[PDB]
Formats: structure tokens, C-alpha cells, sequence
């Protein structure tokens, strides 16, 4: 044996790697607007209860599919007129369900689009199409 | 090392950039804002 | 507790983690870990 010694050594590599964009799958598109809550107005004449918005809540899994689409386009039922499409309009980014502590969800905002001033009807036909940065349209939620 | 910081506007770094509330309203969509670079200035050394 | 002349000490914003907005039980199950910066987790409460 020779020279025995003790050193102290210093290096600092954190993360030395980034995360690929991992753009989503269709399926996972669909399933990031899986959950969801409406907003509605309430006016008391004789219950009214017309539809306001449409809410898509986050999850600890959905944050990348939910950011990655805007530009949802809307075919809903008006109060005097019938089933037609209202246009496309970008989203909006809202607190979820209104609340101070939840954190920002996509949020589309069915008074802004292209009705005639008109109430949009609960219970009726309802089809939200989200469209990707790749032109494509996903049929992400039906009620009728 | 760590990219540095552009938030300035005037001559004298007193005054931050500022946005509308419609390109806010944009930003919140998704839309991203790209960077050109449209001219450089520096100098070069000679031997007095 | 609320008291601006108590110290400003750890709390946990139950309403800003990931439910639906759902309300939380009381005295029901409950718990909660504290996770040190080795990514290490202790359970520091229980509430059956």
C-alpha cells in the first residue's frame, strides 16, 4: 500500500434531461373531457334554468390534453330556433366551478358564440367538437 | 448557466412591457408569442 | 387560527387539492403525509 488519502468530491447534476412535447393520443383527448359541469343561469320566473357555460375539470392526469386544445366549436339547440352550429370560438381558462382555490380549466363560453341573443336550452341536443392544433375535430361531449 | 431576463422597454430599464387585454385574452387560449431578431450591434478590437 | 397577531404557520389548503369541488367528511378517514425534500413521506396525521 501507499499514499492512503480522504477527499472531499462536489458535483451538481440535477437533471441534465428535458421531457419530450408528447403530444396526446385521440383517446386521451376524449378522456381528458370526460368530467365536466355546466353552467347554468337561474332566473326565477318558472324555472328557467337556461345554460350559461360548460366547464371541463382537471384531473392529475389530463393537464397536457386539456392544454393542448382550444378552438372548440359548439352545435346546440336554441330557445326559438332548432339544432344548428353557433361557430367556433377559442377557450377561456376559468377557475374551476367558479372558486377562488381550484386552479384554471378550460372553459367554454356558450353566451359569446354565434346565437341571436338567445337562451340555450337544457335537456335538448348538445354537441361540443374540440379541435386540435392538427385541424382535426374530436367529438368530446353529447347530450340528447 | 441560466438564460437571461428581457422584461424592459425604455432606455434606462424603468419601464416593463406591457399587453392589451385581448392579447391577454389570447395568451389564455394557448397562443404563443415567437421572438425575431432583427439586428444585432456589437464591436470589434483593433491594436492602438 | 385566523389571529393577525398569531404567527404565520404551516397550513393545507383542503379546498385547492384535486376533488370536483366535493365537500371533505369530518370525522371520517383522513390523512395526510409531509414529504421532505429527499422525496422521502411521513405520516404525520390520522384521523379515523
Amino acid at each position: 500500500l501507499d499514499n492512503l488519502s480522504i477527499t472531499e468530491l462536489n458535483s451538481t447534476p440535477e437533471i441534465l434531461d428535458e421531457p419530450e412535447v408528447k403530444i396526446p393520443t385521440d383517446q386521451e383527448i376524449m378522456d381528458a373531457h370526460k368530467i365536466y359541469f355546466a353552467d347554468l343561469n337561474f332566473n326565477p320566473s318558472t324555472g328557467n334554468t337556461y345554460i350559461n357555460g360548460m366547464y371541463f375539470a382537471p384531473t392529475q392526469t389530463n393537464k397536457e390534453a386539456l392544454d393542448y386544445i382550444q378552438k372548440y366549436r359548439v352545435e346546440a339547440t336554441l330557445q326559438y330556433s332548432g339544432f344548428k352550429d353557433i361557430g367556433t370560438k377559442d377557450k377561456e381558462m376559468r377557475n374551476y366551478l367558479g372558486d377562488p382555490n381550484q386552479p384554471k380549466t378550460n372553459y367554454v363560453n356558450l353566451r359569446s358564440y354565434f346565437t341571436g341573443g338567445e337562451n340555450i336550452m337544457t335537456y335538448k341536443k348538445l354537441r361540443i367538437y374540440a379541435i386540435t392544433p392538427d385541424d382535426r375535430e374530436l367529438l368530446v361531449l353529447s347530450v340528447d | 448557466l441560466s438564460p437571461l431576463a428581457l422584461n424592459t422597454m425604455d432606455q434606462f430599464s424603468s419601464r416593463l412591457i406591457p399587453i392589451n387585454y385581448d392579447q391577454l385574452k389570447k395568451l389564455d387560449a394557448g397562443k404563443q408569442i415567437k421572438l425575431e431578431t432583427t439586428q444585432v450591434s456589437g464591436n470589434f478590437g483593433t491594436k492602438n
